[PDB]
RNA sequence: UCCUCCUAAAGAGUAACGGAGGAGCACGAAGGUUGGCUAAUCCUGGUCGGACAUCAGGAGGUUAGUGCAAUGGCAUAAGCC
RNA sequence: CCAGGGCUACACACGUGCUACAAUGGCGCAUACAAAGAGAAGCGACCUCGCGAGAGCAAGCGGACCUCAUAAAGUGCGUCGUAGUCCGGAUUGGAGUCUGCAACUCGACUCCAUGAAGUCGGAAUCGCUAGUAAUCGUGGAUCAGAAUGCCACGGUGAAUAC
């Protein structure tokens, strides 16, 4: 790569919230803080929770007796 | 200062900057910040990061933003497909809890051209 | 909406006839002049003739359609446009 | 870098295991990574491509390439010769690194990520994908908002069909609805 | 007055108030040279983006392009940087 | 005579009101000062439950006795620091309460979430001469339930008329 129209790549530590950390090199010039991260997100461990698609004759069951 | 859907402003105090996500309001808010124990006069940028944790969880407790999003299309859909009354007020595009359609509605129907 | 208390609100006659409809067992629609009523979880699958002012129009009850009134599915003003 | 380890150890042995490859070059490798900026609204303003221009080298590690346009069309009000885009290739050690990086730090950030389209393969392994916004990315202040100005991702494999470039990504664990 | 095609009868030439079109310039780069590259148009995928902008891959092979009308040429490019 | 519907529709136009566009203000805490009136298949204390609308149990009262019923603007402290914003509160989703045989068409209210237009308004045009205009609350009739209307009542309270 040519020497210098790039800006600088540096490797910091990013730390995600739930405990990861994780060695990037990055161009922000600083170290950085993370709330979610690959670990810890509700689509990648397998919490997607689809919301109850009609619960209507369980609400009519709970409403009336 | 980043809760999972968006960010929040870090010159207000944390209720009201707690009030910037989708699915909090001030009662919400209010609930959350006397859970998690900070007052509700220091502003965000006072704030430390296990606190913020701390917060962030209790905010992961409630349905915010993203599903809630989904929660309230899906109601409006689900009339829309039913075939209810509610359902044709909502399609087309006219007031649904039975207010003035004669003279007033301006916010549903649009702002008038005709 | 009607309290939790009192519980859900149909007819007399409205019962007794989707109750004679489930020991018959047949799927022959039922003209009613009812529109007040809840529906209830043993009328699915059998069409119902609601009264709507003029006609009856026959509406199908479906799992989803379990906590709403008879006559919210069937509309009584007609309207199609000014022009 | 470590995703490049990763694939060298266990994904050339995942692939040997699902497909019959007879050789250890059959696997797929991925080859390029091209972050495209199409700004468009160049036609009229100027400083607001050398602002993408600015946000596709910050978001990629090196700087942009600034894509005119390759024919005239009368439609778009854009001419034969006008800078309309912004592109950024990177492959080798860096496309590993902005691999990581997408994978494991900016797609959480989609602000409502249910999970993106796994039908999106060109046909030939080719895997390409639409951000909206340029905020889900860490190299971003927030105080220096300019514009939503989203791009898109494309992910360019020697795979040759669908199910083995899915296979090469899944194999990542890359998310799939 | 000049240029290209047909009439023009396979060398050249060849008329009509015959059939069709153009020129009265441009460019210190659009010239020289070295090195490199290769189109149009479709299909599919993808933020705004849409028939048509940018990206990627395949199809296709010169249907593209030549500063300007037409003919002849052009990949070893005379086309593009 | 009866059941269901409609009088509540909706490309639009006008009349009269309410709420705003904020800092003479919004919110939170503490505290002060009224008048007039209604109440018996009615007003409904205290206490308990509920975040709240309300629920339960339940004395008093045909009333200068009891209840509706803590007046609100004001005031003192803090906070927001001029942003469509801690302004505005329309619209919509969910969860309810109550009256009523019955709340879908088509009731009122509560709580949570949502947070639209609107930054003082064109030509024009209205009311007002003093306890008045303006602004803040309360009460009553009709009423099973359902006032931003109507009728009344008090709090603060001007400017100007050559």
């Amino acid at each position: 790569m040519k020497k210098d129209i790039h800006p600088k790549y540096e490797e910091i530590t990013a730390s995600c919230s739930c405990g990861n950390v994780m060695k990037i090199r990055s161009t922000v010039g600083h170290d950085l803080n993370l709330d979610v991260c690959s670990k810890c997100h509700p689509f990648f461990t397998g919490k997607q929770r689809d919301v109850a698609t009609g619960g209507r004759v369980d609400r009519f069951n709970k409403r009336f007796n | 200062a980043r809760i999972a859907g968006i960010n929040i402003p870090d010159h207000k105090h944390a209720v009201i900057a707690l009030t910037s996500i989708y699915g909090v309001g001030k009662t919400r808010s209010k609930a959350i910040l006397a859970a998690a124990g900070i007052a509700e006069d220091v502003k965000i940028s006072e704030l430390s990061e296990g606190q913020i944790d701390t917060l962030r969880d209790e905010v992961a407790k409630f349905v915010v933003e993203g599903d809630l999003r989904r929660e309230i299309s899906m109601s409006i859909k689900r009339l829309m497909d039913l075939g209810c009354y509610r359902g044709l007020r909502h399609r087309r595009g006219l007031p649904v809890r039975g207010q003035r359609t004669k003279t007033n509605a301006r916010t549903r129907k649009g702002p008038r051209k005709p | 909406p009607r309290s939790l208390k009192k519980g859900p609100f149909i007819d007399l006659h409205l019962l007794k006839k989707v109750e004679k409809a489930v020991e018959s067992g047949d799927k022959k629609p039922l003209r009613t002049w009812s529109r007040r009523s809840t529906i209830f979880p043993n009328m699915i699958g059998l069409t119902i003739a609601v009264h709507n002012g003029r006609q009856h129009v026959p509406v199908f009850v479906t799992d989803e359609m379990v906590g709403h009134k008879l006559g919210e599915f069937a509309p009584t003003r007609t309207y199609r446009g000014h022009a | 870098a470590k995703l490049h380890d990763y694939y060298k150890d266990e994904v050339v042995k995942k692939l040997m295991t699902e497909f019959n490859y007879n050789s250890v070059m059959q696997v797929p490798r991925v080859e390029k990574i091209t972050l495209n900026m199409g700004v468009g609204e160049a036609i009229a303003d100027k400083k607001l491509l050398d602002n993408a221009a600015a946000d596709l080298a910050a978001i990629s590690g090196q700087k942009p390439l600034i894509t005119k346009a390759r024919k005239s069309v009368a439609g778009f009000k854009i001419r034969q010769g006008y800078p309309i885009g912004c592109k950024v290739t990177l492959r080798g050690e860096r496309m590993w690194e902005f691999f990581e990086r997408l994978i494991t730090i900016a797609v959480p950030r989609i602000r409502d990520f249910r999970g993106l389209s796994a039908k999106s393969f060109d046909g030939r392994g080719n895997y390409s994908m639409g951000v909206r916004e340029q905020i889900i990315f860490p190299e971003i202040d927030y105080d220096k908002v300019d514009r939503v100005r989203g791009l898109d991702i494309t992910i360019t494999t020697t795979a040759k069909s669908d199910e083995e470039g899915r296979a090469l990504l899944a194999a990542f664990d890359f998310p799939f609805r």
